[PDB]
């Protein structure tokens, strides 16, 4: 349609991505932990990217007592295998068909919950964003789907506004008929960028909406709510949180307050160009009980040429 | 006394708000701290150079 | 029926071998080719 | 005391909108160090 | 009781074509709409 | 005696000070603390020593939710209270009559136990050293002592070494007779001061002994034991710790291994000349659970004289 | 009697201004003589 | 296995001493690098000096 | 198995005397930083 | 049975008295067998 192309839209972010500018930067939901934990990285090339980690947790009860994990990846491809203690195999591959198309499968392997396999499209467009992904997909005697398969689409209505929906497709064990649910979302950008506005109307009537700012090239912050609902009447069970986050050359500094009264910060000390100390405490001020865990993030290489990069 | 209890009430919250305070100021102070000192840093050997 | 085998055996595949799949790639790709031993411990060979 | 299922989506809202006030307020800008 | 799931299943599958499309053209009537005014 | 007069002998050290090179210094029995915690030190004189400080613990069982604690100190006085949420007050205050003779008298008061009031006189001589203390000091009706008495001494035999006895006097009620107990004391110190050894024969046949050495001016290392006993068949619960500790300009470090497995550290960086930020961390092998707790020493004035002192 | 009675007045003594004496001293003895309200506050005057 | 056995405790064992190691070796690091970036600093001062 | 109530002071002996010689040996010393 | 606990105190700080003075003249034995040896 020659008429509709003078628009020129740009392509906006997939729809995981969509929180990404709060939920995964400007708060501690990711980076959080409890109790000691030493993360060694070792890194052995770069143009094709190689990297062997190692992780020793003890105190936090999400995370395991060792890890090892090997990522690899290239202009095209990625991979990452993940052995958990007691032998818990988790591996992610990502493959890149075309510039804008990828393909990503994710495997996590156990003893409990065995092979909860995922596999997923993406496609990104000029103006939209499309991708399906099927959990623990499988087939069945009587032919009909089995597992759990999610699509979504997001398209750019305009340049500073983004509108799509998140289709669901459940099916526990297949006799039953298979649940489905639609969930809508928004992303706006501001025309400047300056501050980005997200809105997620989850299925099961759940609202998660949230802010996005960049105060300053060092300092950023946003906000997020939730509104998760129930029936025996109707439960209503939701947060606000309030986070921050400050970048500097030498730390990170992430702060975030919670509608439910406990207070989070999370430091990481650059102390050497490898090496990273972290901090993360928080306090419950309704039980009035802490969370603390620190942490290290040694980064040593394995070739001379690696390290004579590390060290300019 | 509803004076007592209004007096440990106001205590409580003086806290928590102190301890709040100082569990997200204290961090950020020590990064603000480092990137001001790097800064010196930084300006002491430009200052060596010419 | 060898549809619903192959999922089976590839599960055992990724399982069994998937972490492996990785190192072997890393170490072709890599020109040093680090020895197996070294490659695997977390200490600096150069 | 109510405390309706309703006070709690009040609650947040409000919550929520005095938070965006605040951060697109001068004072989020104040807050960030001139340094 | 399998009929009324497999219908509801099969109107919201439906109802999210239909927004789908809407969502495909709404850059169209956008533009139409600033035209108008 | 002038004959005896000759030897010239050392005052040996306080009883109370036996361990304090080992137990005071190179562990962190004393340092250790759970969760976050700030300090706030408030300094108003210095040649009368008055000093204002300030505690909020959280997350730690042994600390309070909040203490205040003023202490004061001149030439020959010093005193100390020490207000603690749920108000309970502790007190301590310590009067030198001669340069060489103090008395001290400390008193906890709270709502459970209550007044419990120690109060003694310590003697130091050019050769030995006498304390006597009473713990809870009354008189009955009947007229016999109440309370708890206990009378020290230590006598230096040679210039390299130290022995002494603790004598212990408890009745509990009054009605049944005060049970009473001695311990033997010994410190040896080398000529050349290198290192300290100490033992302590505890009464109930608990035999307390450890060592002390310094490696050099930065570096200090001890261990100490214990063999406490038991009675049904006879029980020996003991435990040996080996400790070292490493002190610099700009921060203090302290590790030690314990013969129950936990491992733990001790970490103080003086990030500012006020300011000290505290970190303990410890780990217990035989159950595999990990004690933590960070911690601050914000060390403000409020003087324009202490200031600059302060300043330089 | 009078020595009983006096082990426990001298102990409400105790906890009841114990801490009000340190502050009392040190106020005294310090030369600039703080006011009250700052110098109780963790807070630097100068 | 008994192979088995020794193999798990071998490795818990190995797993307990690098545990123990890091976290009695890492903040006594730090001190040392502390105090030998001070005494750099002092030397580049008197550098300065003369 | 014995495990006999000597076996505890045995053993916190023979832990004490490793201790005491480590820490008196020249090894202590060169744990110490050259610098 | 007060009167055993109180005659084994009696006795304990009996001893005690005596290796008090035991202590008390430590140096004076030791400088005695310095000059015999």
């Amino acid at each position: 349609h020659s008429h509709r192309q003078s628009l020129e839209l740009v392509n906006p972010g997939t729809v995981e991505n969509l929180n990404k500018e709060v939920s995964r930067d400007v708060f501690l939901s990711q980076y959080f932990f409890t109790g000691l934990r030493a993360d060694l990285n070792k890194a052995f090339s770069m143009n094709p990217a190689f990297q062997t980690s190692h992780t020793f947790s003890i105190g936090s009860q999400a995370l395991p007592k060792y890890a090892f994990s090997a990522l690899f990846a290239n202009d095209n491809l990625f991979a990452q295998g993940n052995i958990d203690n007691d032998l818990s195999v988790s591996g992610r591959l990502n493959y890149g068909w075309d510039k804008k198309n990828i393909s990503k499968v994710n495997l996590q392997i156990s003893d409990g919950q065995p092979t909860m396999c995922q596999l997923e499209q993406d496609y990104q467009a000029s103006d939209f964003s499309v991708n399906v992904k099927t959990l623990n997909p499988s087939f069945s005697e009587k032919g009909e789907f089995t597992g759990v398969a999610v699509a979504s689409f997001l398209q750019s209505v305009t340049p500073q506004l983004a509108l799509g929906l998140e289709t669901l497709y459940s099916r526990t064990d297949g006799s039953a008929p298979g649940d489905a649910g639609v969930s809508y979302l928004t992303r706006y950008v501001s025309k400047k960028q300056d501050w980005i506005f997200s809105g997620q109307l989850q299925a099961n009537g759940a609202l998660i909406a949230s802010l996005w700012r960049k105060v300053a090239q060092n300092v950023e912050a946003g906000i997020e709510t939730t509104l998760q609902a129930g029936m025996v009447q109707p439960t209503v069970e939701g947060s606000t949180t309030i986070g921050a986050k400050y970048e500097y050359r030498q730390s990170v500094y992430r702060g975030t307050l919670d509608s439910n009264g406990k207070v989070a910060c999370f430091l990481e000390r650059k102390v050497l160009p490898t090496l990273s100390v972290l901090f993360c405490g928080e306090i419950d001020h309704f039980k009035n009980d802490t969370k603390i865990g620190c942490g290290l993030q040694f980064e040593t290489a394995g070739n001379q040429e690696l390290l004579m990069l590390q060290q300019g | 006394s509803f004076v007592r209890n209004a007096f440990t009430k106001s205590g409580n919250l003086a806290w928590t708000l102190t301890t709040t305070a100082l569990l997200l100021g204290v961090p950020l102070s020590l990064s603000i701290l480092a990137e001001q000192q790097l800064i010196e840093m930084e300006k002491t050997f430009d200052l060596q150079s010419d | 029926e060898r549809i619903s085998k192959i999922l089976t055996l590839t599960h055992n595949v990724a399982h069994y071998g998937w972490i492996p799949f990785v190192l072997y790639l890393g170490w072709a790709h890599t020109s040093n080719r680090p020895n197996f031993l070294n490659l695997l411990s977390p200490l600096p060979s150069v | 005391f109510k405390e309706s299922p309703l006070y709690t989506i009040a609650l947040n809202g409000a919550f929520f909108v005095a938070g965006v006030a605040f951060i697109q307020s001068p004072l989020m800008d104040m807050l960030a160090p001139q340094l | 009781e399998k009929r009324a799931h497999q219908e509801q299943t099969e109107k919201t599958l439906k109802q999210a074509a239909y927004v789908a499309a809407f969502l495909w053209v709404s850059p169209m009537i956008w533009h139409l709409v600033k035209k108008q005014w």
